[PDB]
RNA sequence: AAACUUUCAACAACGGAUCUCUUGGUUCUCGCAUCGAUGAAGAACGCAGCGAAAUGCGAUACGUAAUGUGAAUUGCAGAAUUCCGUGAAUCAUCGAAUCUUUGAACGCACAUUGCGCCCCUUGGUAUUCCAGGGGGCAUGCCUGUUUGAGCGUCAUUU
RNA sequence: UAUCUAGCGAAACCACAGCCAAGGGAACGGGCUUGGCAGAAUCAGCGGGGAAAGAAGACCCUGUUGAGCUUGACUCUAGUU
RNA sequence: UUGUGACGGCCCGUGAAAAUCCACAGGAAGGAAUAGUUUUCAUGCCAGGUCGUACUGAUAACCGCAGCAGGUCUCCAAGGU
RNA sequence: UGGAGGUCAGUGACGAAGCCUAGACCGUAAGGUCGGGUCGAACGGCCUCUAGUGCAGAUCUUGGUGGUAGUAGCAAAUAUUCAAAUGAGAACUUUGAAGACUGAAGUGGGGAAAGGUUCCACGUCAACAGCAGUUGGACGUGGGUUAGUCGAUCCUAAGAGAUGGGGAAGCUCCGUUUCAAAGGCCUGAUUUUAUGCAGGCCACCAUCGAAAGGGAAUCCGGUUAAGAUUCCGGAACCUGGA
RNA sequence: CGAAUUUGGGUAUAGGGGCGAAAGACUAAUCGAACCAUCUAGUAGCUGGUUCCUGCCGAAGUUUCCCUCAGGAUAGCAGAA
RNA sequence: AUUGGCGAGAGACCGAUAGCGAACAAGUACAGUGAUGGAAAGAUGAAAAGAACUUUGAAAAGAGAGUGAAAAAGUACGUG
RNA sequence: UUGACCUCAAAUCAGGUAGGAGUACCCGCUGAACUUAAGCAUAUCAAUAAGCGGAGGAAAAGAAACCAACCGGGAUUGCCU
């Protein structure tokens, strides 16, 4: 059928990496057997198998660095938000939120008051 | 003789693949490509070849980060699962 | 003979053939075929038989 | 706009037993050495092109 | 199984273009 | 001046294009000055120039640069406006103050023909404007 | 040539592997409109040129 | 009309001259400080044909006078001098063919 | 009288007009603002049980993970009461990953799959040699850090 | 070689076509007028004719169409002074 | 026929470069209880990656639209007259 | 004639549109209607609206097809013949027997450029090989190119070309050592140590550019359907390395 | 037919430019200015073509001016209202 | 403002020699050293039911037969 | 002797930024000729095509060194005029 990656993040790295050797073991020994038969499409979900494993053994050494970076600034830039270029380089919301002293006390001093007229 | 016996002397190629793009238009005395212009960090354009430049524009290719923006634009550019 | 990687060299053929197949070899010689692909011919040393490896890798 | 017009045609001129419409140069085709540009011509541009 | 799609070659639609010797009529 | 680029004076043209030696380079020394500092410093917004001096051969001009990434200049809101993309090399399309001087912007019956560009004046008045219900 | 480069040996390994008839299975698949190759080459017909 | 047969020859593509069979620029030594206050003896090893030069070339070898090393110069070649001679030169050079004064 | 041009309530050819069809184009209008040194656009080479092209993808390669829906895919096969379920699917999503050789393309070079240097390993019973695994080494700038230079200059006279 | 045969198998060209004489006609007709006449289907040749074919005459002229070249043409110009 | 050698003739023509390798000059340094150097003597041990390697090379494998009497560089070279 | 608004609660799978028909009728005519055949999904009348609206020609465009015409022709490079076998099928394929030619500046045996799989094997003949074909550089399916020593790589050649810098609005141009602050190996040190810290020589200035120039080193015998100075068996050499 | 020889590869020179023992030669079958795209559907007093029927009316080749003489404007001749 | 991108709604527009060059494995095939040039090619049928089987032929194929509403729809496929 | 300061430098010093793409619209620079003028040189085409640099969802402009001349309006942009 074919390991599950939910099955897979509970098994640890030694128990993931000789998972993984037997199944290279496995892919190879099948791509041995696809040269005597036409068809076999076995060697399918083999490679599906060994993607997976690889999908999880990824994510727990990416995940085991994010919390080691975590709570302090110049995480690694393959750690950090994708998002775009131009966004990346965009003021943050604090930045561009920022107002002079004089601003502030005229802002506080004469909103935008509302009203309505009546007649 | 400039017809028939001159062609039977022409077997030095003065263009070969470009690795910018694989066009067979890098000239090799010049080291530079005649469609692309490689390796001058530009790309060769003109506003008079308009054929040339939708042949190699954007989405003539697989824009295999670029085909995902918009939807990434549409989801917001969230993290997550 | 093996069909090995483009990326292969002499010594990294010779690295796995010893790694998957635990027999020490004498020589390795590897040429890129004509449909593209990478052939090596691993020479094992003459305490081996190369039929006896072939076979329980299950080829004739 | 462009329609009948995205070629680069040219005339032979007189002297080669051919109408001097425009044709496509080049060769090895089909398209090379067709006539181009002309309401009387296959693929060519309509006459008084309708305009928005 | 062994199809035939037509070649469909094309030929240059040039052709020979050479007159009589040099002229042939200079000044008829 | 800006002598024509031409190989030995040959314009190919009418006469009255046949000019190559007292031609004026229709931007500033200030500008020309500022673009190849702009250049030279890629990462900063050109905020400013000046003239300190000049020569026989040299004009000499002070070129205030300013950093967008640095986050004093990213922070103290008096200065980050420049931090704003649509800033991006104001000293190349003429947003500098020797950059609105060449583009005739200002305010007057004397530039009428450069008020909101020169080109953009241009293509407005020579539009042919159609409406749905002629006129 | 027989002294050539890798790029160029590399070049003749995918011509020499597009050079086949189509698959006959791919012909019984539905709403299919291929019923040859027509990017098949010939080295006397028609060069690869490079 | 075209651009004329003398008006190439600034471009030098084709009309610079063939240089490769030449043995080096013809100099003298540098004047450096010995030349001007005395006078520095040097060998002529060899006298050679210079391709394009009616003139024959003279090697000589002088020492340096600041560091442990034989410097070679291209003299070129006045009549008489031969292989083995030494030449003076300098401002107490003597009055001789093959001397810099 | 035959054989040898015309017309057919005539058939058969050649050829692909006409007619009817339209997952295409064209034009108009409305809304949105998002490429790239976190490596874009583009290129090359590969990747499917059976693919050449085309689509998709990158040695985890017609694809992995997460999610939703809830029995397909389908040319032939092939794991099947895989089917009242952390679950099919060339399905939809799509935020997490993989992302070869390149390309502004970045160790140097490049018509070479060329040639280096630094760090940690493993092995050949080796700081230096070789090989393997993994990390790295471009310019122009900016801010800061150390190390300096200059009788440019100040204190400061062993 | 041509010729004849078996296979294979183009092109140029083609308003329609294809016997003359005179006439008159855009003043040299295959056609029109008046006469001579006129009998299938054809083969090898042939060079009288088809004012044969091959090219919107290259000569000449016209055009308010060029271009190469030259000069004390007109108007400028790189350079140089 | 090819190579080599020793020569001779010619030039107002005198007939590349670098990588690389060695040699020489020199006299820094080092050498006495089983030691010090010789690894330019002999013998011994291990490694030598990457890319190319089929075939034609022409009256049919190249270019001339083609399996075109054209064009396209070079090595080997039997007997007789 | 195409399309549009309105209408005929129009025609129609019991057959619309289209097409063929020396069948009919009507109109001077443009054309309209209808019989018969073919055919299969739409389409007409009338009142109006609208236009990319009517062809014989343009050496018109694209496409298709004639007469010419089974015609011109398929004649350079001396040349073929006999038999057998294989095949429906043999002038051309294989085998044998002859006869000939290239006649060693070859019609021989290798390579360079180029080609790119034409190599080789097996099946195989629709098309291509201007006759033919059982044959093939064709078609389909596969196999095949093995290096420390043969080349590239390394080196420089004419020459290309960064940096420093200077021009240029700018794509870029010049410039190649220039008006630049452009440099390793021995017991230095040799236990927060490998540059925490007085151990020399400089006067180097990028890099790319030869598969015929310069270069480190390999030969013989055997082997394959096809590879070999590479595989195998012997016998050597060079470079690096304690 | 031993040289101002023939020739391969590398390299350099690029379009009013190159190169030319000079022919306006050669510069990819292109040369008294290459090729490609675009401006560009360039302009043409000039050549050619210009698509259904019937009905009624029905010409001009003349005047004046124009770098006008193969063209225009103008008047005349014609139609329609 | 907007003949590009993304997402939508439309038309007295075109209807495969038209409409974008491309309605189709189209900027594919092919040409040119190169800049660049650049096509043709849409329709069986409701469903492949794509013609089993018998005889002539070496075979292609024919003649039957059979499927189909129609082989006056046989893939060299609507009409023709 | 030891610390500064100024200027200048160096480090694979610690952290960043720029370059390219697309380019319909936008901001600049640079810049023709065909054409029209019934010839043609100013003019026109056109402050256009082509070329180069630089952005955003808009850009530019923009809160008067403005317009006015009135009994005065009152940043900029765009539409009608």
């Amino acid at each position: 059928a074919g390991v599950k990656a939910y099955e897979l993040r509970t098994k640890s790295k030694e128990q993931l990496a000789s998972q993984l050797v037997d199944l290279k073991k496995e892919l190879a020994e099948l791509k041995v057997q696809k040269l005597s038969r036409p068809s076999l499409p076995k060697i399918k979900t083999v490679r599906k198998s060994i993607a997976c494993v690889l999908t999880v053994i990824n994510e727990q050494q990416r995940e085991a660095v994010r919390q080691l970076y975590k709570g302090k600034k110049y995480q690694p830039k393959d750690l950090r938000a994708k998002k775009t270029r131009a966004l990346r380089r965009a003021l943050t919301k604090f930045e561009a939120s920022q107002v002079t002293e004089k601003q502030r006390k005229k802002q506080i001093a004469f909103p935008q008051r509302k009203y309505a007229i009546k007649a | 003789g400039k017809g028939t016996p001159s062609f039977g002397k022409r077997h030095n190629k003065s263009h070969t693949l470009c690795n910018r793009c694989g066009r067979r238009s890098f000239h090799v005395q010049k080291k530079t490509c005649s469609s692309c212009g490689y390796p001058a960090a530009k790309t060769r354009s003109y506003n008079w070849g308009a054929k040339a430049k939708r042949r190699h524009t954007t989405g003539t290719g697989r824009m295999r980060y670029l085909k995902h923006v918009s939807r990434r634009f549409k989801n917001g550019f969230q993290t997550g699962s | 003979v093996f069909q090995v990687s483009m990326k292969a060299n002499k010594y990294q053929i010779k690295k796995a053939v010893k790694e998957l197949y635990e027999v020490d070899v004498l020589k390795v010689n590897t040429l890129v075929r004509p449909n593209g692909t990478k052939k090596a011919y691993v020479r094992l040393t003459a305490d081996y038989d190369a039929l006896d490896i072939a076979n329980r890798i299950g080829y004739i | 706009e462009k329609a009948g017009h995205q070629t680069s045609a040219e005339s032979w001129g007189t002297g080669r037993a051919v109408a001097r419409i425009p044709r496509v140069g080049g060769g090895g085709t089909g398209r090379s050495g067709q006539g181009a540009f002309g309401n009387m011509c296959r693929g060519g541009r309509m006459f008084a092109p309708t305009k928005t | 199984m062994e199809i035939r799609p037509q070649r469909h070659d094309e030929k240059t639609l040039v052709q020979s273009q050479v007159n009589a010797y040099n002229a042939d009529m200079i000044d008829p | 001046n800006r002598k024509r680029p031409v190989p030995k004076g040959a314009t190919y043209g009418k006469p009255t294009n046949q000019g190559v030696n007292e031609l004026k380079y229709q931007r500033s020394l200030r500008a020309t000055a500022e673009e190849r500092v702009g250049r030279r410093a890629a990462n900063l917004r050109v905020l400013n120039s000046y003239w300190v001096n000049q020569d026989s051969t040299y004009k000499y001009f002070e070129v205030i640069l300013v950093d967008p990434q640095h986050k004093a200049i990213r922070r103290d809101a008096r200065y980050n406006w420049i931090c704003d993309p649509v800033h991006k090399h104001r000293e190349a399309r003429g947003l500098t103050a020797t950059g609105k001087k060449s583009r005739g912007i200002n305010k007057g019956h004397k530039f009428n023909n450069t008020k909101a560009g020169r080109r953009k004046t241009w293509k407005r008045q020579n539009t042919l404007s159609l409406w749905r219900y002629r006129k | 040539a027989a002294q050539k480069s890798f790029r160029i040996k590399q070049k003749m390994a995918k011509a020499k592997k597009q050079n086949r008839p189509l698959p006959q299975w791919i012909r019984l698949r539905t709403n299919n409109t291929i019923r040859y190759n027509a990017k098949r080459r010939n080295w006397r017909r028609t060069k690869m040129n490079i | 009309g075209r651009v004329i047969r003398n008006q190439r020859k600034g471009a030098g593509s084709i009309f610079t001259s063939h240089t490769r069979l030449r043995q080096g620029a013809a100099k003298l030594r540098t004047l450096d400080y010995a030349e001007r206050h005395g006078y520095i003896r040097g060998i002529v090893k060899q006298i050679v044909h210079d391709s394009g030069r009616g003139a024959p070339l003279a090697k000589v070898v002088f020492r340096d006078p600041y560091k442990y090393r034989l410097r070679e110069e291209i003299f070129i070649a006045n009549e008489g001098v031969h292989t083995g001679q030494f030449i003076y030169a300098g401002k107490k050079a003597s009055l001789n063919v093959g001397n810099v004064l």
